């Protein structure tokens, strides 16, 4: 009606896997005691 | 437990719960030069089947059952402790092991 | 002891096969080997025609030709273990009274039982009614279900005790209309047993449209939804 | 925003594309394959959503566009023997996206002269370019004589590779009007053509400014057509060109002629026996308001080709063309075989 | 050699993800080359390769397509170096219909076994909340059975409906139901032998049914 956001402006969701993430990833960061530390960035799926 | 180390923690500041279509940091301690390899499976799977999932007390499962020594300790003679343990005695005085022909233990 | 040198497992095992399409240009030839044997070779086509096999070599295999696709069995009618029947009749704002009858397909009275129901858009079902129906033997109704008032109970949930193979064990409540809006949507039953939920029965009920169903143009096997404006 | 690929699996196309200004990604679509079928993973260009995941021969896979987007090529594509897709990679189209100039004359002729190479097998004279012109008044003056002007200086390009054509020259609206017939003694004699289309003018079709795409076709329908089995007709590579804004109001779907057409020619009707190759369809679009969903519906979909085109500003075409010509680059000549009938091995 | 699978269960038309690692006697990387096969449900062979994992650092990516039109049942991943065709690795996935549900069901009893003379019965916990944490508001049917072999006896008189407030349950076995499920006067016979629960929740909305099993 007046108010609320556009039925058309709605981005709806759709990304559902199962599964996902299946990449690899090497430790070359500096090493302090022996323990290598990585800090990946990843976007999670629209699945709650 | 493992030979090294691989734990895998939050990158953020702990906070509240992640938002469908967020970014979040994802921490990884390990070993260094190791390959890590990930991967990302809803729980809402497991639900209909838990079974065949890759574990490391699985691993070292199939490293113990697979020594070739079988009895849990001591022999019926000196040439048996060996043999029970998986070690071969031989020396030139004429004290020898018993022979081995099958792979795995007896029974 | 030449003799154990000079002794075959196993014959050649060497195949040649190949097959030729007439909608293929150009053959399909497999070789098949004593190591590689009992391998799965399969070649798929969408098409329905009639091709020819060549093997050659020296050896044994096996072929097999099986077709795949839709047959038009039906019959069924496959409301599976269960007859639900459902009307929508006046009364005596625009109140209504709706009677479900059910029956199953067995030798058994049927063990407990499941009542998916989904009144129609401004619709809901006479609270006093549900009381009841809520305290009858072999029926019950979630306490928290009771509690909603006409705020939102346009789905209900009608648990039950057993349903007799024999005759119909029928029943029925009102269901006033607490928002008016022109265009309502046909509600719809769903009966089914606690422990299969594949095998069951579902039905749609609507004041005007009969036995619930949408207006469709239908013609053979293609169907276009004629659900709008005159011209 | 880049694309990055599974273990297992790898990455063809542009791994980092950028949204241009002209509402388009950069660079090449991003496909991630494993290369375990008989056809290539297809690929999912961006903005649509595909339909099938089996890559076996006969296997198909279809295409669909976001709501408000128009889809641009084929929806629905067949893995053919000989691992190759059928018909040509979708996109999805906005309401602004149009095309550079450059851009259009450089992937319609990169798909003209190669349809053009092998034509040399070799008046005359082996090859019909059907010129169909829209007359309608819903293009306007300004968009309809850069439309002539483009069509000139493409036959000067054609004639700079020294092949002269047989050419049909037909400007459309209520009704067809047929300038130049392929069957006539002149349709090759490149010098001729271009007179009468500067001849032609846009008040030709005033009185009557309707725009009956149907009869059009129909015209160029009854110049390929025989009086009933030429000689030559299973040799002869035949090219339709027409300018349009894809708004037909007179006459109905005007693909039902192309598929008489094919008929014509017996594309399409034998399996083993396509004959693709000797029928092409190009698709301009030039009025004001332009319908990408019935020009597209008409240009042929061959993989890896365009025959769909949205001029931006036009008459940029022309020059383009003109910039274009040039008499060192040579006519190719390699990997030619053709069905003759006597068919001597070193002949194949 | 350990092979990982990216799922347990997989439906039909979608991709295999596995993983092979290549360790020696000692549990570190090693190239070498490993052959792979791909058993139907019925135990033959559909797909084999043979790959390497030298330069890989012991890691052998791989996937396998899934047809539309494939078996249901459960398919195995079998694997083993070429200098050792006897000593055979595998691992299988099942592929069937299905669709991931909203919430989880937990089946715990009161004790992780059942005393015969136990006059008390058998108490089981019915924890059911969905997969963001949250706790499930639905209704519960859970019934009971007896196992002994390769063979399961049910027992149709253990059939309860406990209600599900607050994500969770309590139901129980009054050892009555128990001895009368069999016939055998003694309960000594009952020795040796285990029960089953098999619980099924179902929310208010009927939008969503699970089964869970102890
Ligand atoms: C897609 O985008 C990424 C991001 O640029 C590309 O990877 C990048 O590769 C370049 C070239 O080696 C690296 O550039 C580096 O820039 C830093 C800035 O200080 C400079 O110090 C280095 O000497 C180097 O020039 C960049 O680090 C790297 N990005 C990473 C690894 O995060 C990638 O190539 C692109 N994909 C394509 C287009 O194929
Ligand atoms: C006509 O051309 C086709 C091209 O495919 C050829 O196969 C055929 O032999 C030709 N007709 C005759 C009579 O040779």
């Amino acid at each position: 009606d007046e108010d609320i956001i556009a039925e058309e402006n709605i981005v709806s969701r759709s990304e559902f896997p199962e599964s996902w993430l299946w990449n690899v990833e090497d430790l070359k960061e500096p090493p302090k005691n022996g323990i290598s530390t990585k800090l990946m960035n990843i976007f999670l799926k629209d699945s709650i | 437990s493992c030979v090294g180390s691989l734990v895998v923690k939050s990158g953020q500041s702990e906070d509240r719960q992640p938002v469908p279509g967020q970014q979040m940091t994802l921490k990884i301690e390990g070993d260094h030069g190791a390959r890590v390899v990930l991967v990302a499976v809803d729980k809402g799977v497991f639900v209909l089947n838990k079974k065949n999932k890759l574990t490391q007390s699985k691993i070292w499962d199939v490293v113990e059952k697979a020594d070739i020594g079988c009895t849990p300790g001591s022999g019926k003679d000196y040439a048996g402790v060996f043999s029970d343990a998986g070690l071969t005695f031989t020396s030139s005085s004429g004290q020898q092991t018993a022979q081995r022909a099958e792979l795995q233990c007896p029974q | 002891a030449q003799y154990q040198k000079d002794a075959p497992d196993h014959q050649e095992l060497n195949l040649d096969v190949s097959l030729q399409l007439p909608s293929r240009s150009s053959k399909i030839t497999h070789r098949i080997h004593w190591e590689s044997a009992s391998l799965l070779r399969s070649e798929e086509t969408k098409e329905n025609e009639g091709f020819t096999v060549t093997a050659e070599g020296k050896g044994q295999g096996t072929l097999s030709v099986v077709t795949m696709y839709h047959a038009k069995a039906k019959d069924q009618l496959t409301c599976n273990k269960f007859d639900l029947k459902v009307t929508i009749k006046p009364a005596p704002k625009n109140t209504m009274i709706l009677e479900i009858c059910t029956r199953y397909r067995g030798d058994q009275d049927a063990t407990m039982s499941i009542l998916d129901i989904s009144m129609m858009t401004g619709f809901a079902p006479d609270t006093d009614d549900l009381k009841q129906l809520a305290n009858g033997v072999d029926r019950y109704i979630s306490k928290y279900e009771l509690d909603k008032a006409f705020s939102d109970r346009n789905t209900l949930i009608i648990y039950l005790d057993k349903v007799s193979h024999s005759e119909d064990d029928c029943l029925a409540f009102k269901v006033h209309q607490y928002f008016n809006v022109e265009l309502i949507q046909p509600g719809a039953v769903k009966v089914y047993a606690y422990y299969n939920l594949e095998e069951s029965c579902t039905r749609f009920y609507h004041p005007e449209k009969e036995d619930g169903k949408l207006n469709k143009l239908c013609r053979d096997e293609l169907c276009r939804c004629a659900e709008e404006n005159c011209f | 925003i880049s694309f990055h690929c599974y273990d297992g699996y790898t990455l063809r196309g542009s791994a980092n594309r950028t949204c241009q200004v002209n509402g388009r990604w950069s660079g090449q679509t991003a496909i991630c394959d494993n290369g375990a079928g008989y056809c290539s993973n297809p690929g999912i260009p961006i903005g649509t959503r595909k339909v099938g995941s089996q890559y076996r021969l006969e296997d198909s896979v279809t295409y669909h566009c976001s709501r408000g987007l128009t889809l641009r090529g084929s929806q629905r594509r067949t893995c053919q023997e000989g691992g190759s897709w059928s018909g040509t990679e979708p996109s999805c189209q906005d309401s602004f996206m149009y095309d550079t100039p450059q851009e259009v004359a450089e992937a319609f002729l990169s798909s003209l002269t190669e349809t053009i190479e092998g034509v040399d097998a070799e008046p005359s004279g082996s090859m019909n370019i059907y010129l169909v012109l829209d007359g309608s008044g819903s293009i306007g003056a300004s968009d309809f004589t850069g439309a002539k002007k483009c069509l000139v200086n493409l036959i000067e390009k054609v004639a700079s590779y020294g092949v002269k054509p047989r050419y049909g020259l037909v400007t459309y609206a209520t009704y067809p009007k047929i300038w130049v017939k392929v069957s006539e003694a002149d349709s090759s004699n490149a010098d001729w053509v271009t007179k009468q289309l500067n001849e032609i003018n846009y008040e030709d079709h005033k009185l009557k400014s309707g725009t009956n795409t149907k009869k059009a076709l129909q015209a160029v329908y009854s110049m390929m057509s025989w009086p009933d089995p030429p000689e030559g007709w299973n040799r002869t590579r035949h090219v339709i060109i027409l300018m349009t804004d894809g708004l037909h109001n007179m006459g109905g779907d005007p693909i039902t002629v192309i598929d008489e057409i094919r008929d014509l020619l017996y594309i399409g009707k034998d399996r083993k026996n396509p004959r693709e190759d000797y029928l092409d369809v190009y698709v301009f679009g030039v009025g004001p308001l332009v319908n990408q969903v019935n020009i597209n519906a008409l240009a042929s979909k061959k993989d890896n080709e365009q025959h769909v085109f949205k001029v931006k500003d036009m008459e940029n075409l022309e020059d383009v063309f003109y910039q274009m010509i040039d008499e060192s680059q040579s006519l190719s000549l390699c990997g030619m075989v053709w069905e003759h009938r006597k068919g001597t091995d070193y002949h194949k | 050699l350990f092979i990982q699978t990216d799922k347990t269960i997989y439906t039909p038309g979608s991709t295999v993800l596995y993983r092979i690692f290549t360790v020696n006697h000692k549990l570190l990387p090693v190239g070498r080359t490993v052959m792979v096969n791909i058993e139907n449900p019925e135990g033959i062979p559909v797909k084999q390769d043979s790959l390497s994992s030298q330069n890989q650092l012991g890691v052998l990516p791989l996937s396998w397509d899934i047809p539309e039109l494939v078996n249901m049942g459960q398919w195995k991943i079998r694997a083993y170096y070429e200098n050792s065709p006897q000593q055979v690795f595998s691992t299988e996935f099942e592929v069937k219909e299905y669709v991931l549900p909203s919430f989880e069901v937990i089946v715990e009893p009161t004790e992780k076994f059942y005393y015969i003379y136990n006059e008390k019965g058998l108490e089981v916990t019915i924890t059911a909340r969905f997969l963001y944490g949250k706790k499930v508001e639905g209704t519960a049917f859970v019934i009971f059975g007896i196992q002994d072999g390769e063979q399961r006896i049910s027992l149709p008189e253990s059939l309860k409906r406990i209600p599900i407030e607050d994500g969770s349950g309590e139901v129980v076995l009054s050892r009555k139901v128990l001895l009368d499920g069999v016939q055998n006067p003694r309960a000594e016979d009952l020795v040796g032998k285990s029960l089953y629960v098999s619980a099924t929740v179902i929310l208010h909305s009927g939008s969503d049914m699970v089964q869970a099993e102890r």
